[PDB]
């Protein structure tokens, strides 16, 4: 299988079938989303558009889940049914989080079949999502009055981000009901969103599993283990990409200031992830929207147990949002133990040499003696690597499951990200 | 019959702290958000901020932040408010009042606290 | 021979592209 | 934010007669305006919510109307008790700004 014999036929058979399937499958939604954008400029009722987008969700999740969208029409019902029975309550975070949690919980507990979940996981985790935090918005004080059912119908259902689509807070989706004008940045950043997406769709299918023997004359159990971590993170900016293209197609993911109005809804940031400075910045910038939801609704209820304690519930409810499933929840934990010890060695690091090594770039009025030279950036250089060698240890488990699959995986590759994670752990402790 | 008494009058010098406080009775105290609302001399009303007795979560209005603070003792269930660096300019009265349920509304008020500065 | 990739959110096969 | 100009600042009628109260809002709120009525000296008091809804116990002759800009208050049959300030307050979302204020005077 030469590498000329590889080209000959990469472009043909790899590039036209994959973008080809992305279009057939994922065309019906655009035009939905479309329709209902240009459906919400007539000046229609409000309640008329609230119908019309829950019955353009309802066709959506038809279309791509063929019957199984019962599931999560049930979980919409009951989200509804508890936010309405506890509507006067303070509570209504804590009411709606055990009601997600108890039927994602009796759902992997054989409920419905393993394959039909894992389908429907994104599904679910963005309706869990959308009734949490319209449940804390409620609560803090953010959001006035307790929708309507149509309103919340509406909302989690919403046509924009119902299946790949991110996290809208309850108030973006209600100025995208409001609507704007069909301005030429609105057509700008949906064309650029779609082409982004089928880059990064075919670059993850094509040119990712098949770089280091090919595209790179180099060559393994390292080379496949990066392999795996840049399709699987390609393939994940190729949703976000999408997902963001179908909330500004739909009206939404707009930041409305000073009567400017930018389309401006990021989902990933390729560049941050794939040329990372710190753990941190990778799992900021991996998903934005869902970290802000995470970060804000998990981390900021829970920091009163500690910033530990707190970042290690966040990552048990990222966990669970998923559902209980390991590869999922084990790579997840050593997430968070790898970005916290990683962001102490940093302070740590930063505290006794008074250099500008932090794991997030210093502002303007830090104290640090070492703004700029060589040793600061050799050291960047050096957590940059640590962090592609961690994320490539972690997306090894995405080869081209079963806990025995993860240990296999893991152990043939040796380790070596927990060991250095312990090890630097021991360096923290040494040096403070 | 819920009834949110309130502290009495106060007259401090300029740049000092009151602490007001809003004695609830009525209800469950921590199942209600306690809006605190700042009336000046026959002006509008003015919303400062709310306080979720549940978890001790506070919401302040973006003219009110550092000038107010709002804490909660739900062994005697009041709910207070720290006014930081006092000008001549709040010389107004200050009434707490409770989110009416699912809106937030503010179905039940105090009876004010005349703040005044002066020396 | 042939092997399918499935895309979608966080892990997912919401969508998938077949090749040869 | 959200900015509530409300008309007319200042009313006079007599009893029984028919008067209106405006609050016109810089945004879009979706029927989320609120009435209070603060007497001569005491704390406010909430009369309608969600523009339209009546509350438990103030009477019949109050009735809210409008949505989306332009909401209106409108009372019936001025009674001697019914004369007093009305702030119009939405709830649409923090931070919760309320109207200028109509003092309502007999003459
Ligand atoms: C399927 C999703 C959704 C839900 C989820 O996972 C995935 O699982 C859910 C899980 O259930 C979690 C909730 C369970 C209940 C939790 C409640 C707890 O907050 C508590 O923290 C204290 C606030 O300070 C309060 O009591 C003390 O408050 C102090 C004031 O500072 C006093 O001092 C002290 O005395 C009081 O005592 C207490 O009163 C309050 O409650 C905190 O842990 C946040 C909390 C709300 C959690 C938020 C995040 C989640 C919802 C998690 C997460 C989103
Ligand atoms: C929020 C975690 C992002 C961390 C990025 C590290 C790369 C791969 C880790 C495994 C991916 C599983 C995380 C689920 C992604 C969705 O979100
Ligand atoms: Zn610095």
């Amino acid at each position: 299988f030469s590498r000329q014999e590889f080209f000959q036929q990469l472009l043909q058979g790899c590039l036209l079938p994959t973008a080809q399937q992305g279009l057939d499958q994922i065309w019906l939604l655009l035009a939905i989303c479309l329709a209902c954008r240009l459906l919400w400029r007539l000046g229609l009722p409000s309640y008329l558009k609230h119908a019309s987008t829950v019955a353009g969700g309802f066709f959506s999740l038809y279309h791509f889940f063929q019957l199984h969208m019962v599931w999560v029409v049930l979980l919409s019902l009951l989200c509804y049914l508890v936010l309405f029975l506890c509507r006067h309550s303070s509570h209504r975070g804590v009411f709606l989080s055990v009601t997600i949690l108890i039927y994602l919980l009796m759902g992997e507990m054989h409920m419905v079949d393993t394959v039909t979940w894992h389908k429907m996981r994104g599904a679910q985790m963005i309706v869990a999502m959308k009734a949490v935090s319209l449940g804390f918005d409620l609560d803090r004080g953010e959001v006035g009055t307790v929708p309507s059912p149509v309103e919340f119908m509406g909302y989690l259902y919403f046509v924009g981000t119902i299946v790949f689509g991110p996290w809208i807070s309850f108030h973006s989706y209600l100025q995208a009901v409001q609507g704007r004008p069909l301005s030429c940045r609105w057509l700008q950043k949906v064309a650029r969103s779609l082409a982004l997406a089928l880059l990064c769709l075919v670059l993850s299918t094509c040119v990712g599993p098949y770089l280091f023997p090919y595209f790179i004359p180099l060559n393994a159990r390292w080379l496949r283990a990066y392999e795996s971590a840049v399709s699987f993170h390609f393939s994940n900016y190729f949703v976000g990409f999408l997902s963001e293209a179908t909330a500004t197609l739909a009206g939404a993911g707009f930041t409305e200031e000073k009567d400017h109005l930018e389309w401006d809804l990021t989902v990933s940031k390729p560049l941050n992830v794939e040329l990372p400075r710190s753990m941190v910045e990778v799992v900021t910038s991996w998903n934005l929207p869902m970290s802000y939801w995470l970060n804000n609704y998990v981390f900021k209820n829970a920091l009163r147990l500690g910033t530990f304690s707190a970042v290690l519930v966040t990552y048990a409810a990222s966990a669970l949002l998923h559902g209980f499933s390991f590869h999922l929840a084990a790579v997840l934990l050593s997430l968070a133990f790898i970005t916290y010890v990683e962001h102490v060695l940093r302070k740590r690091l930063a505290r006794i040499l008074s250099a500008c090594v932090l794991s997030k770039r210093c502002p303007p009025d830090c104290s640090h003696q070492h703004r700029l030279g060589l040793g600061v950036r050799a050291l960047n250089l050096l957590f940059g690597a640590l962090a592609i060698f961690h994320l490539a240890y972690l997306g090894s488990l995405f080869d081209v499951y079963g806990m025995a699959y993860t240990v296999h995986k893991w152990s043939e590759l040796s380790w070596a990200s927990h060991w250095v994670t312990f090890g630097c752990w021991i360096f923290y402790r040494l040096i403070g | 019959e819920i009834q949110l008494q309130q502290s009495g009058a106060e007259l401090v010098k300029p740049g000092a702290s009151v602490k007001m406080s809003c004695k609830v009775s009525g209800y469950s105290f921590t199942g209600y958000n306690m809006n605190w609302v700042k009336q000046s001399h026959g002006k509008s009303l003015e919303w400062i901020g709310n306080i979720n007795p549940y978890y001790v979560s506070t919401n302040y209005n973006q003219k009110f932040t550092g000038k107010a603070t709002f804490t909660v003792d739900r062994s005697s269930s009041t709910a207070y408010m720290q006014l930081d660096s006092l000008t001549s300019e709040d010389s107004a009265v200050y009434y707490c009042a409770r989110s009416y349920g699912s809106s937030h509304t503010f179905a039940y008020w105090g009876q004010g606290t005349l703040v005044t500065v002066s020396s | 021979h042939l092997k399918c990739k499935c895309h979608g959110l966080a892990g997912s096969c919401e969508v998938k592209t077949c090749w040869w | 934010d959200i900015h509530m100009t409300q008309s007319p600042a200042s009313l006079s009628a007599f009893v029984g007669e028919t008067v209106t109260i405006t609050c016109r809002t810089s945004e879009n709120i979706f029927s989320y305006l609120a009435w209070y009525q603060q007497k001569q000296g005491k704390s406010p008091q909430l009369l309608v919510y969600n523009a339209k809804t009546l509350t438990s116990g103030v009477p019949s002759r109050f009735s809210g109307s409008g949505s989306g800009t332009q909401f209106s208050l409108k009372i019936n049959s001025l009674q001697p008790e019914d004369f007093g300030s009305y702030y119009c307050q939405h709830h649409y979302g923090s931070p919760y700004t309320f109207g200028g204020g109509t003092k309502l005077e007999i003459k």
